[PDB]
């Protein structure tokens, strides 16, 4: 602001800088222009270019970011709306909950069963219902076709108090909105970031000289998005899935503003369905499907763009800005972040530059499981349509040794809403309907199995072929693989083969596909396959970073890649549904386009330790919770708390040999003579005498018309010869629990890798939710004794809900770990927990964890050495010990926790961390300023607001369930009741939905926690031996499974968290208003104090 | 200095300016005293010598079943035109004058007693066609293991009967033996002549091994179906005259020559250079029995016969791999001594789909795919049940096989008796047998026993002889087992899904070869009569699945397969459909070409020499081939659990996968930069379609580039030894064309390269950059270089910016202004800092600068010679001479006066 | 332009970067600093 008459370098003709070491860099007298609009930009970052000599940059960011959090909330509006709301607080009153209904004017346009089954020399005969004929022909018509079977729309929005539909102008009275649009920030200069090349002369009269001044233009982002991104409300499927989303009242497209408004320059103003880039809603079904105006493109608004600045690094003659982390513009629930990488090059020896930026989607398109040694089948891949929306949380790209590493978190493709809801089952699946609609920004992944469809991707016209459901709807029915048809030869070639599908026509088969959430995802989730660009079933892109990430990005390749990007025909969407019907995953790009050049850039990646299967969740069990320090297992020191994450040593051992076909299983999924596995909590069995497998008592009677009726004329198939046989398996698995674990029954397991990774992230954060019945209120207390019998979890004694709990864990064990009942957390038992009451229906909901360590949290990547590195995440300090050079038998990472309780529980514990670095001693640290804790702006103004915002506060909807049978609780799925109007009857339960009330109940709501007064000091991660994290002896031991053997290893080393890589960072207290650190190669100093004068060489001059 | 072929008979020296040199286009046929019927295959530079390998249209080799010299050239029909490899040297006054140095002949393979007898009843499947359909590849299945062991009416007593039939504990009563040769894709003897007709579907069409039937009426029927030149039918057959001719198989107008001549011409395809040897190898398109190991010091008429692959026992990686590979050839003890087969005579996989050859540090490297060899019955009566059939079976590793890639390869399943068949498991269908050893659904119940599927009753009366499969695959039978093994869909259900190695099908061959064992091969070739086998050590082989996504319906490769995948419509070749955009209509038979070894130019830590990584292409994914020069051997790590560190298959993307693989022409390893480049042009594609339609995309070329990333060996002492296989990474450069046809390639420099193409009989010049792999066209600079006066270099002008910028020598009084008059002439001459000050030079691009050299014209005034670079980086002046020819550029030499004598 | 004790080192909560470990010829850091002025 106040430097007078600066100048740029008086370069030579070809661009060299004239620098006499003493006379200094040659000045031009006049510095780079735009003084008026550039002197007012704070310097936030500075980088060195090692390739060229003594070159430097400064990152000039506008200061509205610096004071962002202090602006009037009227302009910067939170996504959630609260107002007075002096009527309790109904979490469902902002959710569109009315289900779709069949129309009374378009009955005959339902999908029509095929005329006559094609024998085709077919020796196999099936008594079940016959397939549907689905074909779309181009014919000859501009805005229509001759037959569009997908565009059949029998259902409609319920006419309840008018149409129920998503439309912002009355579903958001005060909608989320940015400050400056993408074009606005591009045209404006003083309010946008900037990178300036300049030169420093520490020992010359011309101390400083300047090079070039360069701006970062979001127009490069806009021009460099794939064309499909312009129409996110659509998708590659775009026709049947679009109609299904309309009717189910859920996401339109893959990245609509309704679920992700941060990147829409109109914000939530387009949180609707109209204008998806294709004709939609038109009466004639064939008419809809042709492209038209697209008024919902994806751009870089003010908040996302500012999150897109930070941790930039330079390589060779070009520089990259890899994105900020969003905290600067992160409000209480909305989560903006960096979406697309930025690149800057320089010509003729830093004489001129070009501004350009890329979408991270093309950067990360080339991902395959063989790359990562961590968890497989992740929702990371993509297809030729870049309807995948990555966005990185940046820990700081550092030149780690000889490789370039990007680490932090990114947002997985949404694996939560991959399932769908039956048309008449929206008012009794509040949890997932909210998780999808967009009124629940919580990204953990809830377990409601009753109402899933047989396939999440059945066209709407194929839903009402069996409207009653008594016939069990072979084309469409609530998912329940208890009835799943056999994959037996005769079964398959009788049910699906004969209905052969050509290019023009595809057959929706009557075959009863089914399977629990795991099979549902393994089918319709963008799991990574060994070939990249191999994700055809991509639903949506998640809320907030639930994926820890660390990858290696090719320095040479990224240098080579071209600034501008050109797209071929395949990049945009299908012209018309005639072409769409025959979509391919691979097509010949026009060689004159350079978009696919950017693909194979990621060398590898990792999110957790290099572990697989239930062993990984056993690790999850091992990791402790900062809120108390007690690990989830709690086993050390008979109605005792059971492990919540890992199902090992839970329930009773069942035989996979009796599961399903009963054939070829003794030595398939278990390399032991006795395939003994633990069915987990929530399991059921016939009785103590017989446990392995369960007879088909899972029969589902829709009406009172008797059970599912196997062996029925339709239910049994007849191949050539007349040997009638049933297509439903004899004996089913003994767990459809929320923690159901099945290595064999890949259609009954629930412990998927999205579960595993998201739980890793948010358990390291420590804010995994809970499901409760009773608060601490008198006469409404879930006391421990006489109502918590852990040993018996088959009955209601185990208090397992089975509906509304987050998949992959056990509620009672989770709450014991928290301390909501017992001495784990508070001196007096908080008397908060879940009961499996059998007297009548049970109402319940979820709440926060008390902690508020949000997910976008990240440190600064401290490069310990060329073989390991890390940063601080939340209150934990990770260290990618074995990522660059993974070693067999090593766990993969080491962890360090945080000491200061006042820091732990404070409202916003990330106005505390003030940068990270590597201390010269050989162990990094991070700064803490307890006096800087920026809590909520007001204590609910002055009146106690039941809804009070926070980093991790979300509209956890109620879940009301039917009464539970006292014995054999979970033979079938626990049916839900119509819970839409159950909010007013659970005011006490929703009182705990606010973190302030949670901490008030816990007894740690104020400074009453005692101990450190403020705890203003420096925290140091634990020293890690190169062997730290070794589990070499823990693995193997093929006498039984890896999960159990490592569970035994942990139980033999549970009290040795240091060796595994678990600990609390050492803390040192020094008085001072800590604000930052300064770095010198000899030693980094803190807060700018600690002047040194070369003690060793004092006597030389 | 740049040498590349414009056509099949001429190479020319090209300047770094991308300007062909006059009186340099040498007609090699005239030079080496070769008749015009010959053509040049490919050139290899080694110690500045443009070696060559010559092939001819007139070559004619005859085959006989009698006489010691069963294989010989067709002398009686003026057709004896043996190929020759010619050493070269430009030993002159430094000038562009190629001359003969040594003329080495390529001799006919010598056939000894045992392999003669085997060949007498040997047949070869007709070749791959660029239009080939998967339905054409596959063909009717055959009778199953039990149905051939106990015949029919053998059910309900399998458990009690299989013990006495050397099949104890066999859990697969429906084990397949292969596909019936009665009808389908044609097979022919070496003496026989291949048909130009490949049946569209193997379910009904074709005639196969029945040569007499093929001649009787199938010839006429097929010709009527797809006549050779759109009102045609082409409903059951597709003529492949044009495709066959394009892929390098010479014809007598319509009919081909005999199979022996076709194999000779195909094998004379590629050449490798070693300080003590120069080895020749066969093209990837069709297999090659034999190859040449030739010492360089031999005489000009040296009878340099090749060596059979059977004469050289490769190394597959494991003794168990060797055993599994040799077992499935043919019955060990035929007892019908006449019916000699590969296994009966202790032979080896004889047909390799050789990708490419190259030599680095005088070490040759070979890679490709292994073609299937199996026994066939030549009984034709009482005709046996299995008669007229293929005896093959995928030997995939069973599900229960424990962890460890070594264990996967060393498990017992698929030794001799087929075990992989239809099965049902949990909610899916593991086509692979879920059991091995004694493991069963009840636990240990008796180890699985197996033997070759041939009933002993016919042992004394079964005429078994080997065949050759013209593709990597082994069992063409239309079955889910084979389809999944080929396309890579089988994963073991364990928690850590381990890929199943299909033991003796779609296997990859790779590994360096030492000069000592090349000499051993030479000596084995010298031996005649009592053949002496050879052993290769530094070679290994691992399974390489075809890209799975090329097949319709198949989406995600996993272990839990969707129920719909069990249907015959999508788990059988005939039902299977291909979406492969790589110029192949099939999706099962893999193809590779264009190996080019190279030395990594990046620094290597002291004490360990330069590291070199070989790279071999393959559709849908490239793989790097890594070695440790400490022992110059295959890169490996101690832990047998992990896969061999030497090999790492890297999948492709849509753009580079869609690059047709029938256009490999040349590979230019940019040694200094360290980036390969596989040039590809659609001209090499066949002129007409299988349905006789003209090809509409015969013009247009592009390149594929490979670099190195991940972790490299011996960068520092930390990475002296590795545990992760280094991986190449193919990319699409950007140099592409849809109408232009290339004339040659130019890896000019680290940061620049050039290309030349002809479209309308006019030379097109498009000079390109190189940003470590990615090339970009600079029109502002490409246009300027054209101003060459029809000469070797562009001209310079002081009115517009061209390839050499704008240099403006300072005023004649710059000496007066800079006080340089006082200083001495010797001082100014010995002051490089002051010398450059005489001029101001504006570069036209990066890495361009103007300088000066000491010169003298007079005591008072002396001229200055302007010396400037070009995109190639070589400084130029009037005195710059290449090949002894001055480059006569025409620099104006500035002259400054005012030099004193104090 | 000289050192001003009024301005203080700090670190922004988007990148949290105020100390670049400089090496080569003039080791040190481009100390990022702001006034600690509250109110």
């Amino acid at each position: 602001a106040k430097m007078e008459n600066p100048s740029t370098v008086q370069r030579g003709l070809n661009g060299e800088p004239i620098f006499d070491p003493f006379k200094g860099f040659g000045l031009t007298g006049n510095a780079p222009t735009d003084w008026n609009e550039i002197k007012g930009k704070v310097p936030v970052e500075v980088v060195q270019s090692p390739h060229s000599p003594n070159l430097y940059f400064v990152l000039l960011v506008p200061k509205v970011a610096l004071e962002y959090h202090n602006l009037n909330n009227q302009v910067v509006k939170e996504s959630l709306e609260v107002k007075a709301t002096q009527s309790s607080f109904n979490p469902t009153q902002r959710l569109q909950k009315d289900s779709p209904v069949k129309d009374s004017s378009k009955q005959g346009e339902k999908l029509s069963e095929t005329t006559a089954s094609s024998m085709s020399s077919g020796m196999a005969t099936s008594t079940r219902a016959k397939a549907l004929k689905v074909e779309v022909e181009r014919g000859s018509q501009s805005d229509s076709l001759l037959k569009n079977d997908f565009a059949k729309k029998p259902l409609k929005h319920k006419n309840s108090s008018g149409e129920v539909k998503l439309e912002a102008e009355k579903e958001f009275t005060e909608a989320w909105k940015p400050l400056l649009t993408t074009d606005q920030i591009a045209r404006e200069k003083g309010m946008g970031a900037t990178v300036v090349s300049f030169y420093d002369a520490p020992y010359s009269e011309n101390h400083t000289a300047f090079g070039l001044v360069d701006h970062i233009d979001p127009k490069k982002m806009v021009e460099n998005y794939p064309p499909s991104w312009k129409t996110p409300k659509w998708n590659h499927h775009g026709i049947w899935d679009y109609n299904a989303r309309n009717l189910l009242l859920q996401t339109t497209g893959f990245f609509n503003p309704r679920r992700h408004p941060e990147w829409f320059d109109e914000g939530q103003a387009k949180a609707d369905n109209t204008s998806p880039g294709f004709k939609v809603g038109d009466t004639d079904h064939k008419k809809d499907g042709f492209k038209k105006n697209s008024s919902s493109p994806i751009a870089l608004p003010f908040e996302a763009y500012f999150a897109n600045i930070g941790n930039m690094v330079a390589i060779g003659n070009s520089v990259f800005i890899f994105g900020g982390n969003g905290h600067a513009t992160k409000m209480f629930t909305t989560n903006p972040l960096s979406i697309g990488v930025f690149r800057i090059k320089y010509t003729d020896n830093f004489s001129k530059s070009s501004v350009t930026g890329w979408p991270y989607a093309v950067l990360f398109g080339g991902l395959i499981n063989p790359q990562t040694n961590g968890l497989k089948d992740l929702p990371l891949g993509t297809n030729r349509w870049f309807e995948y929306v990555p966005r990185m949380a940046v820990s700081g790209v550092k030149w780690v040794g000889n490789q370039l590493v990007l680490a932090g978190t990114l947002t997985m493709g949404d694996t939560a809403t991959v399932p769908r809801l039956k048309y008449d089952q929206l008012e009794k699946h509040l949890n997932l309907v909210a998780q999808g609609q967009g009124l629940l920004r919580e990204d953990l992944q809830i377990f409601t199995p009753y109402g899933w469809a047989n396939r999440p991707d059945i066209p709407v016209g194929a839903w009402l072929q069996d409207e009653m459901g008594s016939k069990f709807g072979p084309h469409y029915f609530l998912n329940n693989p208890d009835i799943q048809d056999n994959v037996n030869n005769d079964t398959v070639e009788a049910l699906i083969s004969s209905y052969k599908n050509t290019d023009k026509l595809k057959h929706v088969y009557p075959y009863r596909y089914s399977g629990l959430y795991a099979w549902q995802l393994f089918n319709w989730s963008n799991k990574l396959t060994n070939t990249p660009l191999s994700a055809n079933f991509v639903n949506e892109n998640s809320y907030a970073p639930n994926s820890l990430f660390a990858a290696i990005l090719n320095e040479d390749l990224l240098t080579g890649l071209s600034d501008k990007i050109f797209y071929g025909k395949e990049n945009e969407f299908a012209e018309n549904e005639a072409d769409r019907f025959n979509q391919l995953l691979s097509l010949n790009p026009n060689p004159n386009t350079n978009w696919a050049r950017y693909l194979n850039v990621v060398q590898r990646f990792t999110t957790g330790p290099n572990l697989d299967s239930s062993t990984f969740d056993q690790f999850l069990d091992f990791l402790p919770w900062i809120g108390n320090g007690k690990p989830f297992s709690n086993s050390p020191s008979s109605s005792t708390p059971l492990p919540t994450f890992s199902n090992i040593n839970v329930g009773v051992k069942s035989m996979i040999t009796q599961h399903l076909n009963k054939e070829n299983t003794r030595w398939v999924f278990i390399p032991n003579f006795s395939p003994d596995i633990w069915t987990g909590a929530g399991y059921r069995v016939q009785s103590a005498n017989q446990k392995n497998g369960i007879p088909f008592e899972q029969v589902k009677p829709s009406n009172n018309s008797t059970p599912f009726d196997p062996n029925s004329d339709d239910n049994k198939v007849t191949p050539s010869g007349g040997s009638s046989k049933p297509t439903t398996y004899p004996a089913l698995p003994n767990s459809i629990s929320p923690t159901s674990d099945w290595i064999n029954a890949l259609t009954f397991t629930n412990k998927n890798n999205p579960q595993r990774n998201q739980l890793l992230l948010r358990s390291l954060l420590g804010t995994i939710p809970v499901l409760i019945n009773k608060s601490g209120d008198s006469n409404d207390q879930f006391n421990k004794d006489s109502e918590q019998k852990w040993d018996k979890t088959e009955t209601n004694e185990g208090n397992l809900p089975g509906f509304g709990e987050v998949n992959g864990l056990y509620n009672a064990a989770l709450l014991h770990t928290y301390g909501f009942f017992g001495t784990n957390t508070n001196s007096t038992d908080p008397k908060i927990g879940f009961k499996a009451d059998s007297s009548s229906s049970s109402s319940s909901t979820l709440v926060g964890s008390g902690l508020n360590w949000t997910s976008q949290d990240v440190g600064n990547l401290v490069v310990i050495n060329d073989t390991s590195f890390g940063f601080q995440l939340g209150g934990w300090f990770i260290t990618f010990t074995d990522f660059i050079r993974p070693r067999t038998g090593y766990l993969g990472i080491t962890l360090s926790s945080l000491q200061d309780q006042t820091i732990i529980w404070a409202d916003q514990p990330w106005t505390s961390f003030k940068g990270s670095y590597l201390d010269s001693d050989g162990t990094p640290k991070s700064l803490w300023d307890p006096t800087a804790l920026k809590s909520l702006p007001n204590s609910s103004t002055t009146y106690d607001t039941n809804p009070t915002l926070s980093p991790s506060f979300q509209l956890y909807q109620p879940n009301k369930v039917k009464a539970y049978q006292t014995t054999n609780t979970y033979n079938k799925l626990i049916e839900p009741v119509d819970a839409t109007s159950a909010a007013t009857n659970m005011t006490s339960l929703l009182k705990l939905l606010t973190t302030k009330n949670i901490k008030a109940k816990l007894g740690k709501g104020t400074a009453s926690s005692q101990g450190n007064n403020n705890g203003g000091g420096v925290s140091q991660t634990i020293n890690t031996i190169t062997t730290t994290g070794n589990i070499s002896e823990g693995l193997k031991e093929e006498t039984s499974i890896q999960a159990e053997t490592l569970k035994k290893f942990f139980d033999s080393k549970q009290n040795n968290k240091s060796e595994i890589g678990i600990g609390d960072s050492t803390f040192t207290k020094m008085d001072g208003k800590l604000t930052g650190v300064v770095s010198t190669p000899l030693v980094n100093l803190i807060n700018g104090q600690g002047a040194t004068s070369d003690s060793d060489t004092e006597k030389i001059s | 200095t740049f040498l590349v072929k414009e056509d099949s008979k001429n190479v020319t020296a090209y300047t770094p300016f991308a300007t062909p040199i006059t009186d340099s286009k040498s007609d090699l046929v005239s030079l080496a005293q070769l008749d015009s019927s010959y053509q040049i295959a490919d050139q290899t530079i080694h110690n500045t010598n443009l070696f060559v390998l010559f092939k001819s249209r007139d070559v004619k080799v005859k085959y006989e079943s009698s006489g010691s010299n069963n294989i010989s050239f067709d002398s009686t029909s003026q057709g004896e035109k043996p190929s020759y490899v010619v050493e070269f040297t430009n030993s002159t006054n430094i000038g562009i004058k190629w001359t003969m140095v040594k003329k080495y002949q390529l001799d006919v393979p010598n056939v000894s007693s045992d392999m003669n007898q085997v060949l007498k009843n040997l047949i070869l499947e007709q070749p791959l066609t660029k239009y080939t359909l998967n339905s054409s590849l596959a063909k009717e299945k055959g009778k199953t293991q039990r149905e051939v062991h106990l015949g029919s009416g053998q059910a309900n007593q399998w458990t009690s009967q299989r013990n006495q039939h050397d099949l104890n504990n066999n859990p697969s009563p429906n084990a397949s033996t292969g596909f019936k040769l009665t009808t389908g894709n044609a097979y022919r003897k070496l003496s026989e002549s291949w048909p130009i007709y490949e049946p569209i579907d193997g379910t009904k069409q074709g005639k196969g091994k029945d040569s007499s039937g093929w001649s009787s009426t199938e010839e006429n029927e097929a010709k009527n179906d797809a006549p050779s030149v759109s009102s045609g039918t082409f409903n059951k057959y597709l003529n492949t005259k044009q495709a066959l001719e394009s892929i390098g198989i010479l014809f007598d107008d319509q009919t081909p020559r005999n199979v022996i001549t076709q194999l000779y011409y195909a094998s004379t395809s590629k050449l490798a250079v070693t300080n003590n040897h120069i080895v020749v190898m066969g093209n990837s398109f069709l297999p090659s029995m034999w190859y040449w190991v030739v010492e360089r010091s031999a005489q000009e008429n040296a009878s340099n016969k090749p060596t059979w692959f059977a004469n050289t026992n490769l190394d597959w990686g494991e003794d168990k791999q060797k055993q599994f590979v040799e077992n499935q050839l043919g019955y060990k003890e035929t007892t019908s001594t006449n019916s000699h087969n590969f296994h009966s005579k202790s032979f080896t996989q004889p047909a390799y789909l050789i990708s490419g050859i190259d030599s680095v540090n005088d070490q040759i490297i070979f890679s490709g795919f292994k073609a299937g060899s199996v026994g066939y019955d030549s009984s034709s009566s009482s005709s046996s049940s299995t008669k007229d059939q293929a005896l093959a079976w995928s030997t995939t590793t069973s599900l229960d096989s424990k962890t460890g890639y070594k264990d996967l390869v060393t498990n017992d399943t698929g030794l001799n008796g087929p075990i992989n068949g239809s099965f049902s498991i949990q909610d899916t269908f593991s086509f692979v047998v879920p059991y091995s050893g004694n493991h069963t659904n009840n636990g240990t119940t008796g180890p699985i026993k197996t033997a070759y599927p041939v009933k002993k009753d016919q042992k004394s009366t079964v005429k078994i002889n080997s065949l050759i499969n013209a593709t990597p695959l082994n069992s063409y039978g239309d079955e889910g087992i084979g389809v999944f093994d080929a396309l890579g869909l089988n994963y073991n259900f364990k928690s850590n899904q381990e890929r199943l190695p299909s033991r003796t099908d779609q296997i990859f061959v790779y590994g360096i070869v030492s000069p000592n064992e090349l000499r051993s091969a030479k000596s084995s070739a010298d031996s005649t009569g009592s053949d002496t086998k050879v052993n290769w050590s530094n070679t290994q082989s691992r399974y390489l699945p075809v890209p799975y996504n090329y097949s319709e319906g198949i989406i995600d490769a996993d272990g839990f397969k969707r129920p719909e995948n069990r249907g015959a419509s999508v788990t059988t070749f005939s039902g299977l459909k291909s979406i492969a955009p790589d110029g192949f209509a099939n999706s099962i038979a893999n193809f590779s070409v264009g190996l080019k070894a190279g030395i990594d130019p990046n620094p290597v830590m002291s004490g360990k020499k330069a590291n070199y990584g070989a790279v071999v292409l393959t559709r849908g994914g490239v793989v790097r081939l890594n070695f440790n020069p400490g022992n110059d051997s295959l890169l490996s790590t101690t832990d047998n659990n992990i896969a061999p560190i030497s090999f790492s298959f890297t999948p492709f993307t849509a753009a580079e996968s869609a690059v047709d693989l029938t256009t490999f022409k040349e590979v230019t390893y940019n040694q200094e930069s360290g980036l390969w480049s596989y040039i590809f042009d659609s001209s090499l594609k066949p002129s007409h379609d299988g349905k006789q339609t003209p090809v509409t995309d015969n013009m247009g070329f592009s390149v594929i580039t490979v670099s190195r990333t991940g972790i490299e060996l011996n960068q520092d002492q930390a990475t002296t030894t590795l545990d992760v296989a280094p991986s190449a990474l193919a990319v699409q450069s950007g140099i592409q064309s849809t109408t232009q046809t290339l004339t040659g390639v130019l890896p000019l420099s680290e940061e620049f390269s050039a290309v030349i193409a002809k479209d309308s009989d006019q030379n097109k010049i498009d000079i390109y950059k190189n940003n470590n792999g990615l090339f970009e066209i600079d029109t502002q600079l490409s246009n300027s270089v054209a101003t060459n006066n029809g000469g070797l270099a562009p001209s310079y002008t002081e009115n517009r910016v061209d390839a050499w910028g704008k240099v403006e020598f300072a005023d004649n009084s710059v000496l007066q202004a800079r006080n340089l008059v006082d200083k001495t002439v010797d001082e100014i001459i010995n002051t490089p800092e002051i010398l450059n000050s005489f001029f101001r030079f504006t570069p036209a691009f990066e890495d361009q600068k103007a300088t000066l050299v000491a010169t003298k014209q007079s005591d008072t005034s002396l001229s200055v010679s302007p010396r400037i670079q070009f995109l190639d980086g070589n400084f130029y002046d009037l005195n710059s001479t290449i090949a002894g020819v001055p480059l006569n550029i025409g620099f104006p030499s500035r002259v400054f006066a005012g030099f004193a004598a104090l | 332009q000289a050192v001003d004790e009024t301005l203080t080192p700090w670190t922004w909560n988007n990148n949290n970067f105020s100390s670049l470990k400089i090496t080569g010829e003039n080791p040190g850091s481009f100390g990022l600093v702001r006034s600690q002025n509250d109110n």
